[PDB]
DNA sequence: CGTACTTAGGTTAGGCTAACCTAAGTACG
DNA sequence: CGTACTTAGGTTAGCCTAACCTAAGTACG
């Protein structure tokens, strides 16, 4: 089950990444939670953040803190739950 | 089956009273076995044709002709039983599940000749009062305020007491009402109600041929004249 | 108004037996005061539940388990009839129509019950033999 | 089935017995028929038209026409309907 | 609203498992904006369907009959998403909400009509991997 | 399943007037098989909703807002259809009951996106036209008094004509509609009607491929421009 | 002391059969 | 040419499950 259980070990969660100190990163998977809010898929697409597309996670410590990512078309905050609900491999 | 809807609806509202308990639809829902939804459809239907009125908190409230018809055919009932058990001789476990049927079909002309036949009864075979007797052209009414109910006298701390009514609630399980003949919780015989403390715990009570444990609702039904 | 409708088809298919009429829907019809398209609808469910079968000159034939039905609902009949005559003292014209009610809640523990009290009565106040009475035992 | 097909098979419908010539006859049965009209069981009643009287039943011509029977408290008139449920024993 | 309550509480716990969350009764009230009651009497409609079990630490577990209708659902949703931006050009923040309502009326024979329009495609426009396309014959 | 009973009854409602029949509750007990009290109460609850009114003669008349939404479901439903033949190349005798499905779901910001890849269709693949086509923003309207039915072509005396519509109750049944697509009853394609006398027989036509029997209520829903 | 869940008593939508009706037909000596 | 029955389209009463709700509980780190 690739959808849960990725086959692609090197995938992580922006969160995850966040937490772990940041790091340059090409987004793969943005799961069906994300995709609940339009208006924050509509800011995803603006800034960038679509799948094969490489951001910047800025290094962040606390859970229940927003993530800040940098795309190609500038940045934006993330929720928790949201970055937890994105995935990436890091370059 | 009910035989008639409405007639057993009323009758159960009347049961609940007796019992002391707030006639809720979640009442008659557990009592006949019928869904939410079809009570509160049946209900409606009833409060349409003016038999009963539905509270803003919730409880069933009989009209005038709801409580008319509702005495009507629990008096018959009860003379049906009177009947079955004094008559025909039908055995004391099978009379109720009887008599919930033939409860419908009677006539008030046949009651008249069961009032003359079976001597102006007053109570049914499991000690409940026969109303409606004022209606069908027939006494002084028993003072019932030193009744006590079997599961509240035992969270009081029990005791000795005189078994006086078993409601139509107990009546409804067969199996049960043959195990309370046995060891002798029926009218008219003294038992021994063993002390429980918390509600909803089953209550043991020591009859006159050995004792049996009674549920905090069948408990609940079962009155009794403490000594 | 019937108690039952089942039953009450049954039985009237048995009165018109033992009337020696033909027993088509018309007589039920007129004997119960139902419309003509009700009879059909409800002998149609009765025969899809195999009570009894339209024959191909149209009479109404109870089958085994359709005689057994209306045989039980007359014997609970006459015995109530007994009964309401005998013991209970109801006046002589109004007790078939009380008669025709009880049919339909009476148990066979009750009937084998009402044998001993009224003494293995074989008709009812009006004659008409008791059938089934090999079915209760007695 | 007695009560479908009499084991007395001298047992005969009023009707029957009328149109044979009448006679003296007990009555025998009151099928359910009869029972239905309570008016009708009063006034058999009253005359002695009841299980176990002899009654005497005026012979008669053509169906559809009333059938005349005399008990020991009187007679009166059975309707064919009527005097053909009405079973009897002719003396 | 949720068109079909069934395959929603499904395809809402595997979500929760794609994400790494632990599916409680608790997400799917949040998620699906119902009330804990209505979950628990849903969730236990759909345990006696055989479509799930509760756990002992009480977190959801899908029965092999569960995930394979989940699966089906998801497959049914990502397939439709894929339609919907590649071909029929529907905006990309509007689409999952379209599909979320495609999913449960799709049959097996369009989705793999959509296998081939598309190309045999493994992952939806969000880069969510396609499951259950063995289970198409892909 | 239905999806949407409202949706469907509105729909079903439509198709009728479509075919000439007098829309009754009966139709829609039969076409959606459902019992007549279950048709009555759901029509009932319509008619609350302010979507029809039962008339005297019962016949079931859509009101401004029940024939904006039954006719928004049909464009939805017809739509489907043209996607599912002309892009996703679903098979001829199964698009119609994966269109019944998808007319529930499908919302308007996508009806329009249809629209334009699909060239602006004003028929479905079956040749009913496509309406409702102003509200999304979108034509001469087909003078269509000269079609005729194939039944009543039959019964006048049949002769040639061309296939124009195959209406939604044919299409009910997959098995008829692959029979239709053999011989080459599909529209477009010239047919021989065989006369017939009396109503309610089976009208036999011959198609391209070969020749079947279309039943009353077929042949009834079945239009077609005679040569 | 929130987080997760149960207990208790509702609700509407959408299905069903049984059992009654009328009005206007057909089938048959 | 009535007698028996069918065709067609209703009706109310009395049942059901699925799927939503609130208010006020219990159970547990
Ligand atoms: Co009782
Ligand atoms: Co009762
Ligand atoms: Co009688
Ligand atoms: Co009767
Ligand atoms: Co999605
Ligand atoms: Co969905
Ligand atoms: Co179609
Ligand atoms: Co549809």
């Amino acid at each position: 089950g690739d959808s849960v259980e990725p086959v692609d070990t090197d995938l992580r969660r922006v969160d995850e990444v966040a937490r772990s100190g940041g790091g340059r990163a090409l987004v793969c998977r943005i799961a069906e939670h994300v995709q609940l809010d339009p208006d924050l898929m509509s800011e995803l697409k603006k800034v960038g953040v679509v799948p094969g597309n490489e951001i910047d996670i800025v290094a962040v410590a606390g859970v229940n803190k927003p993530i800040q990512v940098q795309g190609s078309e500038g940045g934006t905050q993330l929720q928790p739950g949201i970055a937890h609900a994105v995935m990436v491999r890091v370059k | 089956d009910l035989i008639d809807t409405t007639e057993m609806y009323l009758r159960t509202i009347y049961d609940l009273e007796e019992e002391g308990v707030v006639p809720l639809r979640a009442r008659i829902a557990e009592r006949l076995e019928q869904s939410g939804p079809t009570v509160s459809a049946t209900v409606a239907r009833m409060e349409r044709d003016g038999l009963l009125t539905v509270a803003e908190d919730r409880h069933l409230e009989l009209t005038k002709a709801g409580r008319a018809r509702a005495i009507s055919v629990m008096r018959k009932h009860r003379l049906a039983e009177r009947l079955l058990v004094d008559v025909i001789g039908l055995e004391w476990e099978q009379v109720h599940l009887e008599a919930c049927r033939w409860e419908h079909v009677m006539s008030e002309a046949v009651e008249r000749k069961l009032v003359k036949l079976l001597g102006n009864p007053t109570t049914s075979p499991y000690g409940n009062p026969i109303p409606g007797l004022d209606e069908l052209g027939v006494s002084v009414e028993p003072v019932d305020t030193d009744l006590r109910r079997v599961d509240e006298v035992a969270r009081s701390g029990g005791g000795r007491a005189l078994v006086c009514r078993i409601a139509e609630h107990v009546q409804l399980d067969p199996d049960l009402m043959s195990e309370l003949k046995k060891v002798g919780v029926v009218p008219g015989n003294e038992i021994d109600i063993v002390a429980v403390a918390g509600v909803n715990k089953p209550i043991q009570v020591q009859g006159s041929e050995g004792g049996t444990q009674l549920q905090p609702g069948i408990a609940h039904a079962v009155m009794v004249r403490v000594k | 108004d019937l108690i039952d409708t089942t039953e009450m088809y049954l039985r009237t298919i048995y009165d018109l037996e033992e009337e020696g009429v033909v027993p088509l829907r018309a007589r039920i019809a007129e004997r119960l005061e139902q419309s003509g398209p009700t009879v059909s609808a409800t002998v149609a469910r009765m025969e899809r539940d195999g009570l009894l079968t339209v024959a191909e000159d149209r009479h109404l034939e109870l089958t085994k388990a359709g005689r057994a039905r209306a045989i039980s609902v007359m014997r609970k009949h006459r015995l109530a009839e007994r009964l309401l005559v005998d013991v209970i003292g109801l006046e002589w014209e109004q007790v078939h129509l009380e008669a025709c009610r009880w049919e339909h809640v009476m148990s066979e523990a009750v009937e084998r019950k009402l044998v001993k009290l009224l003494g293995n009565p074989t008709t009812s106040p009006y004659g008409n033999p008791i059938p089934g009475l090999d079915e209760l035992g007695v």
